[PDB]
């Protein structure tokens, strides 16, 4: 995952806390915060679907990696893939 | 715990007057502690020991722009409904004064022992109260108690009771009231069911009321 975007910033902020900590209020707060426009068009049931998808993504931590491209610290896309 | 003293009642200059309130620090606000040189001037607009302010010391003595000493009460009913048919947003029949140009509430001065039907007829301009007769059993009890205000003194203060009546999707008692919705009270030149929100950037007493309405509504999902 890229460390700059809108849904990529959601998982880049969720991937610090443990799995128990995340709730439906936190993801609703982050969706209001990152999708500034078009947040309104979302159904609560669709929010209930994402808020299960995101914990099933966070369940296996050895397939999920956030990187951040910066040439000063000698870090690029190949480093993240490797 | 936080913001314990009242802060709109200790403005150094009294509103619409030349008199100045006494200076009162934040430590000596409450009635428990004693201020040794405490001597506020007494200047009633146009039995001053009958009551005590529930908030605290204020540095102004008398009856400041009020018909009575003690509490002056104002009821604030909010006639709310849905905005669209698909229930995507909410709305409230708020007023917007021609002098202030701000979306204010429609709530008037509730007298001591005032009937709610005739007071709502005065505050709404009821040429048709049969809709409010069928909607008389609607919702209420949003908030109740003390209101910080510039007008508060040591003797007189302002208390309010917030009530919110949110109708159904159709709101059958709203068609006659919207047909009777014109420039009746002569202060609010527009008056319609503008879209409600969770606005804490509103009128001071009304912002917590809208936040409480949103905390009621949206918390379930």
């Amino acid at each position: 995952l890229e460390g700059s975007g809108r849904l990529a910033d959601v998982i880049a902020h969720v991937a610090s806390v443990p799995v128990s900590k995340v709730t439906m209020a936190l993801i609703n707060r982050l969706l209001k915060r990152f999708f500034m426009q078009e947040y309104k068009n979302f159904t609560e049931l669709q929010i209930i679907e994402w808020t299960k998808k995101i914990q099933d993504i966070l369940r296996m931590p050895h397939l999920l990696t956030v990187f951040r491209i910066d040439e000063d610290k000698n870090y690029d896309v190949d480093v993240a893939i490797l | 715990d936080e913001e314990a003293p009242h802060m709109f009642a200790r403005q150094l200059q009294y509103p619409d007057s030349t008199v100045r309130r006494f200076p009162v620090p934040e430590e000596k606000v409450s009635w428990e502690v004693n201020f040794s040189p405490y001597q506020p001037p007494v200047y009633n607009q146009q039995a001053l020991d009958k009551h005590r302010n529930p908030g605290g010391r204020t540095g102004i003595r008398g009856k400041g722009a009020l018909n009575t000493l003690g509490p002056n009460h104002i009821l604030h009913p909010i006639f709310t409904r849905w905005r669209d048919a698909e229930h995507k947003v909410l709305e409230f029949l708020a007023v917007w004064e021609d002098a202030e140009k701000r979306w204010a509430l429609l709530g008037g001065p509730a007298q001591p022992d005032e009937p709610l039907a005739q007071v709502l007829e005065r505050i709404l301009g009821k040429k048709l109260n049969e809709k409010t007769k069928t909607l008389l059993k609607a919702g209420e009890e949003v908030y109740k108690g003390y209101v910080d205000d510039s007008r508060n003194t040591d003797n007189a203060w302002v208390e309010t009771s917030i009530i919110t009546l949110h109708c159904d999707k159709n709101t059958p008692l709203m068609a006659d009231l919207n047909h009777m919705v014109e420039s009746s009270l002569s202060s609010h030149q527009p008056l319609q069911w503008r879209e409600v929100s969770s606005d804490a950037c509103r009128c001071s007493y009304q912002r917590e009321a809208l936040r409480q309405i949103a905390h009621h509504h949206n918390t379930y999902f």
